[PDB]
């Protein structure tokens, strides 16, 4: 378990995926040319998890870039870390999807998925010890949502025993007022329940409420939202990129966080929330479980925690961290399930993110995530009751039963979260 | 001289095995390259330490140990450590993909890809022995390899080595340093599958060793290095009778004759004293009676339980150092009455005593202080069922909701083995209760 | 049949074709198999020009389909702010109720069209209107945790 093949699909997938490679390269000390200008050899331990090793001390990220829109190709190249990618890993088509989940999943994306799969093998077969894949994309679009979930199922058919991980961006009318996005998201959640082992729920609704109300940003931009996404993806992959004690394993993370196979949607959290260009141990643990620090528009005090993983970063005494985490479990014992003993794991890392001396990342499997799924389902039902724009989807060959099955699957997913939220151990 | 083979499985078994063999070399006078200056016979020997160390033609003393792990990270540090020149290179077996804290991966899917190679290397050490008497297996309860792969290994050793003995040093899980949430599952599954194939098992409660390091060694947050150094100190006191001259527990057959009255109840309790921090180098020297009293204090036990809550079926005392035999008899005579000690009706109320007149050896860098006399008590009491009761409760809380069960069923294991293992545990608690607890 | 051609013309947004058909006696109030009029489709697909044209030629601003959806229901759902105000300027029923108990205020709140929500309240949207499940527009904001929506409904 070492190498991880990163895949970014769509406009949102390539955008938030570019920020991921800019932030973690700063932490590992890698310039856009590829050289290692670091000051500590700790940045090269398990460096091959997200990078290949080329001649000249040049580290090449193990990322594959996908999008039907040809304009996204030049959007990454013209970035700061733009030319640290393989020209052979750019897979782009002629036309886009236009927020149509059917075009990306059945017609347009079906012609380009095999162009991506052959690039996945070249990265996979050239890996020493591959463990799994991670995907960044949005669910409200047509490419990252439609073709993204299709690409997941095609990869799993050729790598069944590998771990599938996704960073899914949930749609929200506060950031994108498009009425067909609840169609795309609901159809994609129907795919993510079956073909992924672990999914981080990054909610644009929660990201807007953080920039607008907490960060006091009047008109939040995508760069404002992606500042939180890049800061969250870095913390959740801290063990995956540094030694510490947890030796970085996507499988061991899933065995300890996913008690039931369908309930593999994680609620990420981060503290302290900082803007752009602008805390004690009892302070980090406090905000870590606060509703204002979660990247999913859900109140954790409305449900119960099945499993929780926390990553502390920076200079801090190991004993004090074990005291506060046990103390917060005492003051908030009613929000943890009593039939999963010792369901809170604490991780520590010496190297903090840049610009910060201490930080904390929250990875929670809480039943309160049903509030997010109830929201997307309510928007889906209102649109589907009136059959609005359904011809945009059935014209590409989709069956109307797929909409009824996708809504029925997510309603059952919400019902499963409620069953365990009310269960007792006695 | 009858040779013993030590087998180390998983990170816990390998790291504790590494510290154990370091302490063996300091106690026997063996250098990291394997040279033993006080060994007159070169190329062979009939001495007591030959039960653990073989001898090559060049005067090299090599442990009779095998290190196995489904991933190479932990063993690679033994391949490049201080004692890298000591172990046989072909006895360090490493895979590439571990069991992921999943019993099913270690026993069914991943473990089967290396099981035949492990037995062929074990066979090579067995062919070098003139009188192999048994095996010593070091593994964890909560790990995928330590639970799944060990049970598969124990099943295979019973077929190839039918009449040989097999002892365990198991690592009981503790939430303070636990790695997986499913460790109660792996602990119950490997116990049910290894119970028939094991003759005697010394459990090491990670929480018991954790509290001793905090309370007696003044360590604010004990690491794996601090725990393993104290564990190896107790493992050496247990296996010292196999490695030196004496008359108590001289071979593996005597271990179960003295400690195991019935096959299923083969979990003795180990108690060690004194534990004194190295920063108090000028401490007062405890007497034979004061360290003997400490053996009946629950704060010195290797498994957190209350011995005065149960009955004793066997009690063996192993002293090390400046110890006069008449001082032990006087210490027993008081403790035989002044302490609430109860033996079952069907056991002859006795205390077997063995004395080794060499004081314990401390490793450079440890946290323990030099002592002139120490004692390790091995006793089979029904109070150790409390450890199973605490472990079965966490099992019941999760299995009732079938949590994490799909991870096991997806790796060749059937769900019926879960219910079958818990029933075997309920009968084990019923075995201790029908004796007296 | 010009009635079937006026339906397709209002959807695709062919303004000149809509004028030609109405000149040849096309039924402006024709319906499809589900009860949708040209005013329903023009309001759904956001064709403000066809919306104002039909209303000047006898289109029923409060027509309903088999599910009881008015043109204002579909305009509040998809989010065509200008069409909503044009419909209201021609006497559209702001509190029309469909077969699911939903009003134009319910759909605008669920889909997050805050600008349309503010317009509906100015024209007299009943905030006490309950759907088939008893939810009001206020209940939707509280249950969804939409602080911006609840603030608007607390004028
Ligand atoms: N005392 C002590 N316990 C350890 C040590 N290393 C691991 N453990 C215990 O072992 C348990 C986890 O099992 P491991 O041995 O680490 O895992 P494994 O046997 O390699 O099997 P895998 O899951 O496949 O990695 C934890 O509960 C730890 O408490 C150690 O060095 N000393
Ligand atoms: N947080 C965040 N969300 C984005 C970004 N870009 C697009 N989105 C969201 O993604 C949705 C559009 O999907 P998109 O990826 O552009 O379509 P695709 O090309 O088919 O994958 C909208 O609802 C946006 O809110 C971004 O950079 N950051
Ligand atoms: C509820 O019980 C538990 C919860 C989480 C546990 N470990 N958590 C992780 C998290 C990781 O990255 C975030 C790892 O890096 C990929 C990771 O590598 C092993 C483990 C462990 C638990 O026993
Ligand atoms: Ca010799
Ligand atoms: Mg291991």
């Amino acid at each position: 378990m070492r190498e991880i093949v990163h895949i970014q699909a769509g406009q949102c997938g390539n955008q938030i995926g570019a920020k991921f490679w800019e932030v973690i390269s700063d932490e590992h000390g890698i310039d856009p040319t590829g050289s290692y200008h670091g000051d500590s050899d700790l940045q090269l331990e398990r460096i091959n998890v997200y990078y290949n090793e080329a001649t000249g001390n040049k580290y090449v990220p193990r990322a594959i870039l996908v999008d039907l829109e040809p304009g996204t190709m030049d959007s990454v190249r013209s970035g700061p870390f733009g030319q640290i990618f393989r020209p052979d890993n750019f897979v782009f088509g002629q036309s886009g999807a236009g927020n149509n989940w059917a075009k990306g999943h059945y017609t347009e994306g079906a012609e380009l998925v095999d162009s991506v799969l052959d690039v996945v093998r070249k990265e996979s077969e050239s890996c020493d010890c591959l463990q799994g894949f991670q995907l960044t994309h949005s669910l409200g679009g047509g490419t990252g949502s439609g073709m993204g979930t299709l690409l997941i199922s095609k990869i799993r058919e050729e790598y069944p025993d590998r771990i599938m991980n996704t960073f899914s961006v949930m749609p929200s009318p506060k950031v994108s007022d498009t009425v067909v996005e609840p169609y795309n998201a609901t159809l994609s959640v129907h795919q993510l329940v079956e073909n992924t082992d672990e999914t981080y729920c990054i909610d644009n609704e929660a990201l807007y409420d953080i920039c607008f109300r907490t960060l006091k940003l009047t008109t939040p931009t995508y760069g404002d939202l992606n500042h939180l996404v890049s800061a969250t993806m870095s913390g959740v992959t801290t063990c995956l990129r540094f030694p510490g004690q947890l030796n970085a394993d996507l499988r061991k993370l899933a065995v300890n966080m996913v008690p039931f196979p369908r309930l593999h949607f994680f609620m990420p959290g981060f503290a302290p929330l900082t803007s752009r260009g602008s805390l004690t141990v009892p302070e980090l643990t406090q905000q870590m479980f606060d509703s204002k620090n979660m990247m999913a528009a859900c109140d954790p005090r409305h449900g119960r925690y099945l499993t929780v993983a926390a990553i502390f970063r920076g200079r801090m005494s190991m004993k004090e961290v074990d005291e506060q985490m046990l103390n917060v479990q005492n003051k908030n014992s009613s929000y943890f399930v009593e039939w999963i003993p010792n369901n809170v794991k604490t991780a520590v890392c010496d190297i903090p993110p840049r610009g910060l001396k201490m930080s904390a990342t929250f990875i929670g499997n809480s039943t309160a995530i049903q509030e997010l799924f109830k929201r997307i389902s309510e928007q889906f039902t209102a649109m589907f009751r009136r059959k609005a724009f359904l011809h945009w989807y059935t014209g590409e060959g989709m069956d109307e039963m797929e909409f009824t099955e996708a809504e029925s699957n997510m309603n059952d997913l919400v019902s499963e979260y409620q069953q365990y939220q009310d269960a007792t151990a006695d | 001289m009858r040779e013993c083979i030590s087998i180390h499985v998983g990170q816990a078994g390998v790291q504790i095995g590494n510290a154990c063999w370091e302490l063996y070399c300091l106690e026997h006078g063996i250098q990291p390259d394997g040279q033993m200056p006080s060994d007159k016979t070169i190329g062979g020997g009939d001495d007591s330490f030959n039960t653990f160390f073989s001898e090559t033609g060049a005067g090299k003393h090599v442990p009779r140990a095998v290190f196995v792990d489904l991933e190479p990270t932990v063993i690679d540090e033994v391949r490049t450590g201080t004692y890298r020149q000591l172990f046989h290179p072909e006895q360090l077996i490493t895979g590439k993909e571990d069991a992921a804290n999943n019993y099913a991966r270690g026993h069914y899917t991943i473990g089967k890809e290396i099981i035949d190679l492990v037995l062929d290397r074990i066979r090579k050490l067995a062919d070098q022995c003139t009188g192999l008497q048994g095996f010593l297996v070091f593994h964890s309860f909560g790990g995928g390899t330590g639970s799944g792969f060990t049970s598969l290994l124990m099943e295979r050793l019973s077929v190839d080595y039918g009449k040989k003995s097999k002892l365990e040093f198991s690592i009981y899980p503790a939430p303070q340093v636990s790695t997986a949430v499913v460790e109660p599952y792996n602990s119950i599954l490997t116990t049910h599958t290894t119970l028939e194939h094991s003759d005697c098992a010394f459990m090491v409660d990670n929480e018991a060793i954790y509290d001793i390091c905090r309370r007696n060694l003044d360590i604010e947050r004990p690491t794996y290095t601090n725990l393993n150094r104290l564990i190896s100190q107790i493992v050496s006191s247990i296996t010292a009778s196999l490695r030196f001259d004496g008359a108590l527990n001289v071979d593996l057959t005597e271990f179960q004759t003295n400690l195991v009255p019935y096959p299923r109840i083969h979990f003795p309790l180990a108690t060690y004293a004194p534990v004194i921090s190295a920063e108090k180098a000028y401490h007062e020297q405890l007497s034979v009676a004061e360290i003997t009293n400490a053996c009946f204090e629950p704060a010195n036990q290797m498994v957190k339980c209350d011995p005065r809550h149960g009955k004793y079926m066997a009690c063996c005392l192993l002293y090390r150092g400046d110890v006069v035999p008449k001082d032990v008899n006087a210490a027993i005579a008081t403790i035989k009455t002044k302490r609430s000690i109860q033996f079952v009706d069907w056991c002859p109320t006795g205390f077997k005593v063995g004395i080794n007149y060499q004081p314990p050896t401390v490793v450079p860098g440890g946290d323990l202080a030099k002592v002139q006399r120490a004692v390790c008590m091995l006793s089979n009491t029904t109070a150790i069922a409390e450890a199973w009761a605490r472990l079965d409760h966490k099992f019941d809380l999760m299995y009732a909701k079938r949590a994490f069960v799909h991870w096991y069923v997806g790796e060749g294991m059937e769900e019926g083995e879960f219910s079958e293992a818990r029933e075997d545990m309920a009968a084990l608690e019923k075995d201790y209760e029908e004796v007296g607890v | 049949d010009l009635g079937k051609k006026l339906l397709e013309a209002a959807r695709a947004g062919q303004d000149d074709e809509v004028r030609i058909l109405m000149a040849n006696g096309a039924d402006v109030n024709a319906t499809d198999a589900s009860g949708l009029t040209p005013l329903h489709l023009a309001a759904t697909y956001g064709h403000l020009e066809i919306v104002e044209v039909l209303l000047k030629h006898g289109a029923d601003v409060n027509a309903i389909d088999i599910m009881g959806s008015t043109p204002l229901h579909l305009a509040a759902l998809i989010g065509h702010l200008e069409i909503v105000e044009v419909l209201l300027k021609h006497g559209a029923d702001v509190n029309a109720v469909d077969t699911w108990g939903d009003t134009p205020l319910h759909l605008a709140a669920i889909m997050g069209h805050l600008e349309i929500v503010e317009v509906l309240l100015k024209h007299g949207a009943d905030v006490n209107a309950q759907d088939k499940f008893g939810k009001t527009a206020f209940d939707i904001s509280i249950d969804n945790g939409n602080e911006d929506l609840a603030e608007i409904l607390q004028k």
